[PDB]
C-alpha cells in the first residue's frame, strides 16, 4: 500500500525553534521545553517556549484557585478519607446558593459561598485568558479571529452561570461543579422547559455541532489527499494557487456541484464552528425567561 | 461551465466500472457508473418515501414519518404499509450512500489524490448501518430501527435514550461526545488561525505559519503545527462518530439495564467499597 | 413573541452569512468558462465579489483576488466529442505535457520563505544541525519503481526548516543527476524505498531543479504533479 501521511515516517529535528519576535515582549517568553519524539509522529516535536505575562500568571493563578477551591470541598465531602475520595470521585458536588438567597452574596459557605467562590474565581480566570488571545495576536500583529472565535464559546458559559441566573432572579439556576452532578442538571434542566428537542436554537446548534465534525472531516482528508503537492502549505497556496488547491477544489465541485478556495474553506470553518454555542446560547437563554416549556410554545409558536 | 483551471483535469479515465461508457460530466458534475447508480437509489427511495406520504395521508413534511415493522415482525419481511416500505427505502439509502462513496473515489483517480475522503465518509455510512441494521439484527427486530421522519426521529432517540435512565451515563456515549466538543473546538480555532495569518492588522503583510506556530507556542507553550492539525480534525472527527456507534451497538444488547448503575462496578471495588462516609456509604 | 423574533431574525442572518460564504470562494478560477475559454453565460445567482489585495511578505508584491484569470502554459488536449462535458484527450505524452492527474499550475519561480526571509526547504546537508532524530534514515536507501526495479538512491533530504519536517528525498540517479521525490509518494523500508507512482524507467522524466540547493514553487508543482500522474499514466508498467 501506499502511503497516508496520518503518521510521519522519518523524524526530522534542528536547533529549537524560538520563533518570530515581532512587538512580542521576549522577556516573557519562557525557555524551550525538551523536544517530545512521541508527539513528533502526529504534529511537531518542540516543546514550548510559552509566553507568561501578566495576564497569563493572573488567569493561570485563579484557573487553579478555582480548581483547589472546588477539589478542598470534595475532599471535605469524602471525610479527608483518600479511598473515599476515589470511590466516590464523579459523586460529589459544588453545588450553588439555595433558591432562597436568590442572588444574594450572604449564602452560608457549605450552603452555596464556596461555589460563588469558585466562580468568581472561573470568573476571572476565564476573561483574563480571553485577553492573553487578543493581545498574544496584536503583538503577532495578526488578525483577531481566535480571540473573536474564542467570545462565542464564552457567551454559552457566560449565559450558563451567570446571566441566565441572574435574569431568573437566583445563582440556583446556575450549574453544579461536579461531574455526574452537571450531566444530571443539564438531563434535568430540558425535562423542566419541556424538552429542549422543540428548542428550535438546540436544533440549530446540533445542525452546526454535527456539521463540525462533517467539516473537520471533509477538509482534513482533503488536504491529506493533497499533502502529495504540498496542499497542507495553505498560506502560500492561498497567496499563489496551486495544482493542490486546484485539485481540491475540483474534486469537490465535481461531487457536490459547487467548491471552496484555500482562504475561502477556512471562513466556512471558523463560521460552522461559531455558531454552535452562538445559537446554544441563545436557546438557552429564552430557556425559562422568555419560554417555560419549548413543547407549549412549539405548538403556537408564541 | 468550467472553473477558469479546471479543463487541463477533465481527462478520460479512472473509472471503476465500465470504462468510457459514463466517463463525463453534466454541468458542474461528474457522472461515472455510480453516478448513475445514485441517481437510480436516490430516484427510487423518493418514490416510496412519498408512497407512503399518500398511505399516511399526510404530504406535510413535518408529519411524514415512515416507521419500521413492529417488533411482532421480527427480522422477517413486513406489509408495505406495515414495515416493508421502510425496509426497502433502506435498502435504498444504503445503495445511496455506498454508491456516492465509490463515485469520490472515481473522482479521486481522475484527479489522482488520495483516498482520504471516501475513506472518512465511511465512517458516516457505518453509524447510520449500525442504528439501522447491526444493532436491529442483533436485537432481534428492524422494529429497533428510527423511522425516516423529522421529528419522529428525534423521538427515537429520547425514547431509546430515556429507556436505559439518562443516557448521559453510557460510557462510549461520554466518550463520544469529548470528541465532538473537542472537534467542534479545533476546527474553531485552525480556521481562525489560518484566517488571522492570511488577514492580518490593516496595512500589515500576510503573516506567515511561522507567525501561526509562534502565536500558540505563546499562548498554550505548543503547536500542533500544519500538516499536524488536519491530521487531528480528521481524526477527532473520525473518533467521534466511530464511539457514537460503540455507545449504540452496545446498548441493547451487551447492555440492557440503566446506564447510570453500571457504574457501581467501580464503587464497589471491594478495597473501598464497605469503606464509610462520601456519597455512597 | 420575543422567541418568533429571535429564531426568524435568525434564519436571515444566517442567509446572508451563506451568501458572504459563497462569494468569497469565488475569488479563483472564476469567472465560468466554456470549454474552448470564452466566458460562459450563466455565472450562477452569486456576483463576484468585490476584490481583495494581500501585501506579500518580503517585498514580493501584492496579490488582487478575484483577477485577470490565464493559465500561463499551453494545454495539449483534444475534444472527444461535439458537445460539452466530454473528457479531453491528451494529445502527446499527458505526463510529458503536464495535464491531467500529471497537471501543474504556473506558480511563481522563486522558493518559499520562512518568516525571516531565508528558504522554507533545503536540503538537509546545507540545514545546519538538522538530522533523523527519528525512524529509518533513507539516506543510502536505493530506491525502487513500481517495475520493481532500482532506479537510484538517496543522497539527502530536504527538509522544510520551520517545522522540521522531511518534504522530499532527493535521489542519484544511474547518470549521476538527481531528482527530488516527494515524501509523501514513496514508502521507507527497512532496506529500501519504494515508489508505487513510477517505473523504474520515468524517474528521468522528473522535472530537474535550476539550482542544487533550492526548489521554487513552480518546480514543486512540476516534479508533484509529474509524480502523482505516474499513478494513472506508469500504470501498464506497473505489477504487484
Ligand atoms: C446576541 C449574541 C451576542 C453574543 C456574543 C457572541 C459573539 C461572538 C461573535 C464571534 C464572531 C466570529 C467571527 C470571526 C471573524 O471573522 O473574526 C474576525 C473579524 C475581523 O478581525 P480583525 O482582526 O478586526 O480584522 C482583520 C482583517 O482586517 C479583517 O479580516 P476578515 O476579512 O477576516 O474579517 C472580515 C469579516 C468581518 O467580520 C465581522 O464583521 C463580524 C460580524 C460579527 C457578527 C456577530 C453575529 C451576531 C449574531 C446575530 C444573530 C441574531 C439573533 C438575535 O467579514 C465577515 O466575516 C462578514 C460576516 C457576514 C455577516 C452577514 C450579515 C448579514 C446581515 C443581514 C443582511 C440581509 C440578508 C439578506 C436577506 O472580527 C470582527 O470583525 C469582530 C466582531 C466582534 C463583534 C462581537 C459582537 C459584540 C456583542
Ligand atoms: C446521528 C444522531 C441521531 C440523530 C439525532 C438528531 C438530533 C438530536 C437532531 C437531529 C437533527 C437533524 N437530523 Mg438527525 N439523527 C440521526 C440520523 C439522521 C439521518 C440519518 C440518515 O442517519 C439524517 C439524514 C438526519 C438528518 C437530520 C436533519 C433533519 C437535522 C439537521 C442535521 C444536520 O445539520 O447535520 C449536519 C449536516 C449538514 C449541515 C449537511 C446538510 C444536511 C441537510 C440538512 C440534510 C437534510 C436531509 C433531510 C431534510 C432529509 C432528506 C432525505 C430525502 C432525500 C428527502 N439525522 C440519528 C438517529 N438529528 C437536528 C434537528 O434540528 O432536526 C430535527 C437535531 O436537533
Ligand atoms: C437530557 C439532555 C437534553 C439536552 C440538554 C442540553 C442542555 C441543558 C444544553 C445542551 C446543549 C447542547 N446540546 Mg443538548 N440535550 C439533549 C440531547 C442532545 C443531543 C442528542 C440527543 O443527540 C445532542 C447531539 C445534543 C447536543 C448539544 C450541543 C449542540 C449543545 C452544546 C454545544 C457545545 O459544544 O457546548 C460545549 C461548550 C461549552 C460549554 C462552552 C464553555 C467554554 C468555556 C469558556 C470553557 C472553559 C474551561 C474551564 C475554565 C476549565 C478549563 C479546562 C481545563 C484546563 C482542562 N443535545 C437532551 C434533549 N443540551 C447546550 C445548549 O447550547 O443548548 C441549546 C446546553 O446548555
Ligand atoms: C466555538 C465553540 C467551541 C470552542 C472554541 C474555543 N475554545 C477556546 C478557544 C476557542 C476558539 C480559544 O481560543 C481558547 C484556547 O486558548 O484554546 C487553545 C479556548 C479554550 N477552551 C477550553 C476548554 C473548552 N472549550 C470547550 C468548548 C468549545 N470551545 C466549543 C465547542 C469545552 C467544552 C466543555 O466543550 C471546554 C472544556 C480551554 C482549553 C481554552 C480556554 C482556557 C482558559 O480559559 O483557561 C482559564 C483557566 C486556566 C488557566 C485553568 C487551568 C487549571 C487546570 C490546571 C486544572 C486541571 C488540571 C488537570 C487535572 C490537568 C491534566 C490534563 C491531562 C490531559 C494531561
Ligand atoms: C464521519 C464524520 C462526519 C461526516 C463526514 C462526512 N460526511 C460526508 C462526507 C464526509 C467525509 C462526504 O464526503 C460526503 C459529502 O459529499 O459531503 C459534502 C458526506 C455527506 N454527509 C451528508 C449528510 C450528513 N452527514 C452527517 C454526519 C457526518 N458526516 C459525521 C458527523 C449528517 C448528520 C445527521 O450528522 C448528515 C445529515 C451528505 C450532505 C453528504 C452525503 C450525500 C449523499 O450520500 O448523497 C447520496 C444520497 C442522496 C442524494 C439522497 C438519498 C435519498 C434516500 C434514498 C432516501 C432518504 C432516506 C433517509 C434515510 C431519510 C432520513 C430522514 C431524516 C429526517 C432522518
Ligand atoms: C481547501 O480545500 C477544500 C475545498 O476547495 C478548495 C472545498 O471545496 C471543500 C468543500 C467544502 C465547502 C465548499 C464548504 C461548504 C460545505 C458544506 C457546509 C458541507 C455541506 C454540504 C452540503 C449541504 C451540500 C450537499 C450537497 C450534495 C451531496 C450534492 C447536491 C446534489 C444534488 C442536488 C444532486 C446530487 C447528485 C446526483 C443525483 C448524481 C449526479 C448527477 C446526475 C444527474 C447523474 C473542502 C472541504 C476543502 O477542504
Ligand atoms: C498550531 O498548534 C495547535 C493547534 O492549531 C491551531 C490546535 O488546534 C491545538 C488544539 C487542540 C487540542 C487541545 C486537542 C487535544 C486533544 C485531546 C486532549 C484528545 C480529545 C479527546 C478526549 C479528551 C477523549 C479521550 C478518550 C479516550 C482515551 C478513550 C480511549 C479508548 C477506550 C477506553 C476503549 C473504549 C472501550 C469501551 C468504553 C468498552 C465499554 C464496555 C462495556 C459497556 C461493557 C493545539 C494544542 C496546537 O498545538
Ligand atoms: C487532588 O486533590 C486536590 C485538592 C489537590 C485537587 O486539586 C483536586 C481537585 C478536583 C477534584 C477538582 C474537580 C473539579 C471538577 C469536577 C470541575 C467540574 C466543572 C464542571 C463540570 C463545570 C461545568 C459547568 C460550569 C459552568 C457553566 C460555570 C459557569 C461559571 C460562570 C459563568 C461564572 C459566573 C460568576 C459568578 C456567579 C460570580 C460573579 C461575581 C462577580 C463580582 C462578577
Ligand atoms: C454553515 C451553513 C450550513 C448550515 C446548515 C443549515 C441547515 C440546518 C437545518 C436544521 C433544521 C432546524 N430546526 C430549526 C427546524 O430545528
Ligand atoms: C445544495 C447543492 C447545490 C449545488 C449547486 C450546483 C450548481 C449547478 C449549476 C447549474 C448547472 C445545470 N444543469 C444541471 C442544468 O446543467
Ligand atoms: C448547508 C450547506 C448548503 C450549501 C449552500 C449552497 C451553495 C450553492 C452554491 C452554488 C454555486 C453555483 N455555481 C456558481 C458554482 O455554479
Ligand atoms: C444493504 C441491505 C439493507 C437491508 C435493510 C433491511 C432489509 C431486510 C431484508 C429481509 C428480507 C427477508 N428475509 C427475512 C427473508 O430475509
Ligand atoms: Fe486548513
Amino acid at each position: 500500500a501506499e502511503y497516508q501521511n496520518i503518521f510521519s515516517q522519518v523524524q526530522v529535528r534542528g536547533p529549537a525553534d524560538l520563533g518570530m519576535t515581532e512587538d512580542v515582549n521576549l522577556a516573557n517568553r519562557s525557555g524551550v521545553g525538551p523536544f517530545s519524539t512521541l508527539l513528533g509522529w502526529f504534529g511537531d516535536a518542540q516543546l514550548g517556549p510559552i509566553y507568561l505575562g501578566s495576564l497569563g500568571v493572573l488567569s493561570l493563578f485563579s484557573g487553579l484557585m478555582w480548581f483547589f477551591t472546588i477539589g478542598i470541598w470534595f475532599w471535605y465531602q469524602a471525610g479527608w478519607n483518600p479511598a473515599v475520595f476515589l470511590r466516590d470521585l464523579f459523586f460529589f458536588s459544588l453545588e450553588p446558593p439555595a433558591p432562597e438567597y436568590g442572588l444574594s452574596f450572604a449564602a452560608p459557605l457549605k450552603e452555596g459561598g464556596l461555589w460563588l467562590i469558585a466562580s468568581f474565581f472561573m470568573f476571572v480566570a476565564v476573561w483574563s485568558w480571553w485577553g492573553r488571545t487578543y493581545l498574544r495576536a496584536q503583538a503577532l500583529g495578526m488578525g483577531k479571529h481566535t480571540a473573536w472565535a474564542f467570545l462565542s464559546a464564552i457567551w454559552l458559559w457566560m449565559v450558563l452561570g451567570f446571566i441566565r441566573p441572574i435574569l431568573m432572579g437566583s445563582w440556583s439556576e446556575a450549574v453544579p461543579y461536579g461531574i455526574f452532578s452537571h450531566l444530571d442538571w443539564t438531563n434535568n434542566f430540558s425535562l423542566v422547559h419541556g424538552n429542549l428537542f422543540y428548542n428550535p436554537f438546540h436544533g440549530l446548534s446540533i445542525a452546526f455541532l454535527y456539521g463540525s465534525a462533517l467539516l473537520f472531516a471533509m477538509h482534513g482528508a482533503t488536504i491529506l489527499a493533497v499533502s502529495r503537492f504540498g496542499g497542507e502549505r495553505e498560506l502560500e497556496q492561498i497567496a499563489d494557487r496551486g495544482t493542490a488547491a486546484e485539485r481540491a477544489a475540483l474534486f469537490w465541485r465535481w461531487t457536490m456541484g459547487f467548491n471552496a478556495t484555500m482562504e475561502g474553506i477556512h471562513r466556512w470553518a471558523i463560521w460552522m464552528a461559531v455558531l454552535v454555542t452562538l445559537t446554544g446560547g441563545i436557546g438557552i437563554l429564552l430557556s425559562g425567561t422568555v419560554v417555560d416549556n419549548w413543547y407549549v410554545w412549539g405548538q403556537n409558536h408564541g | 461551465a468550467l472553473l477558469s483551471f479546471e479543463r487541463k483535469y477533465r481527462v478520460p479515465g479512472g473509472t471503476l466500472v465500465g470504462g468510457n461508457l459514463f466517463d463525463f460530466w453534466v454541468g458542474p458534475f461528474y457522472v461515472g457508473f455510480f453516478g448513475v447508480a445514485t441517481f437510480f437509489f436516490a430516484a427510487l427511495g423518493i418514490i416510496l418515501i412519498a408512497w407512503s406520504a399518500v398511505l399516511q395521508g399526510t404530504w406535510n413534511p413535518q408529519l411524514i414519518s415512515v416507521y419500521p415493522p413492529a417488533l411482532e415482525y421480527g427480522l422477517g419481511g413486513a406489509p408495505l404499509a406495515k414495515g416493508g416500505l421502510w425496509q426497502i427505502i433502506t435498502i435504498c439509502a444504503t445503495g445511496a450512500f455506498v454508491s456516492w462513496a465509490l463515485r469520490e473515489v472515481e473522482i479521486c483517480r481522475k484527479l489522482g489524490i488520495g483516498y482520504h475522503i471516501p475513506f472518512a465518509f465511511a465512517f458516516a455510512i457505518l453509524a447510520y448501518l449500525t442504528l439501522v441494521l447491526f444493532r436491529p439484527v442483533m436485537m432481534g427486530a428492524w422494529g429497533y430501527a428510527f423511522p425516516y421522519g423529522i421529528w419522529t426521529h428525534l423521538d427515537w432517540v429520547s425514547n431509546t435514550g430515556y429507556t436505559y435512565g439518562n443516557f448521559h451515563y453510557n460510557p462510549a456515549h461520554m466518550i463520544a461526545i469529548s470528541f465532538f466538543f473537542t472537534n467542534a473546538l479545533a476546527l474553531a480555532l485552525h480556521g481562525a488561525l489560518v484566517l488571522s495569518a492570511a488577514n492580518p492588522e490593516k496595512g500589515k503583510e500576510m503573516r506567515t505559519p511561522d507567525h501561526q506556530d509562534t502565536f500558540f507556542r505563546d499562548l498554550v507553550g505548543y503547536s500542533i503545527g500544519t500538516l499536524g492539525i488536519h491530521r487531528l480534525g480528521l481524526l477527532l472527527s473520525l473518533s467521534a462518530v466511530f464511539f457514537s456507534a460503540l455507545c449504540m451497538i452496545i446498548t441493547g444488547t451487551i447492555w440492557f439495564d440503566q446506564w447510570v448503575d453500571w457504574w457501581q462496578w467501580w464503587v464497589k471495588l471491594p478495597w473501598w467499597a464497605n469503606i464509610p462516609g462520601g456519597i455512597n456509604g | 413573541d420575543l422567541a418568533s423574533l429571535a429564531i426568524y431574525s435568525f434564519w436571515i442572518f444566517l442567509a446572508g452569512l451563506i451568501y458572504y460564504l459563497q462569494t468569497e470562494n469565488m475569488r479563483e478560477g472564476y469567472p465560468l468558462e466554456n470549454e474552448d475559454g470564452t466566458p460562459a453565460a450563466n455565472q450562477g445567482p452569486f456576483p463576484l465579489p468585490k476584490p481583495k489585495t494581500f501585501i506579500l511578505p518580503h517585498g514580493r508584491g501584492t496579490l488582487t483576488v478575484p483577477g485577470p484569470e490565464s493559465e500561463d502554459r499551453p494545454i495539449a488536449l483534444a475534444r472527444t466529442a461535439v458537445s460539452e462535458g466530454f473528457p479531453h484527450a491528451p494529445t502527446g505524452d499527458p505526463m510529458k505535457d503536464g495535464v491531467g492527474p500529471a497537471s501543474w499550475v504556473a506558480r511563481r519561480d522563486l522558493p518559499e520563505l520562512d518568516g525571516h526571509g531565508h528558504n522554507k526547504i533545503k536540503p538537509m546537508k546545507a540545514a545546519a544541525g538538522f538530522h533523523v532524530s527519528a525512524g529509518k534514515n533513507p539516506i543510502g536507501l536505493p530506491v525502487r519503481g513500481c517495475d520493481l526495479e532500482i532506479a537510484g538512491k538517496v543522497v539527502d533530504i530536504w527538509v522544510d526548516i520551520p517545522e522540521q519536517m522531511a518534504r522530499f528525498l532527493e535521489v542519484e540517479l544511474k547518470d549521476g543527476s538527481t531528482r527530488l521525490l516527494p515524501m509523501q509518494m514513496v514508502k521507507v523500508q527497512s532496506n529500501r524505498v519504494h515508489v508505487n507512482a513510477l517505473s523504474s524507467d520515468l524517474f528521468a522524466g522528473i522535472p530537474t531543479i535550476k539550482s542544487p540547493t533550492e526548489v521554487t514553487l513552480l518546480e514543486e508543482d512540476k516534479i508533484c504533479g509529474y509524480v502523482a500522474g505516474g499513478l494513472m499514466y506508469a500504470a501498464p508498467k506497473r505489477k504487484s
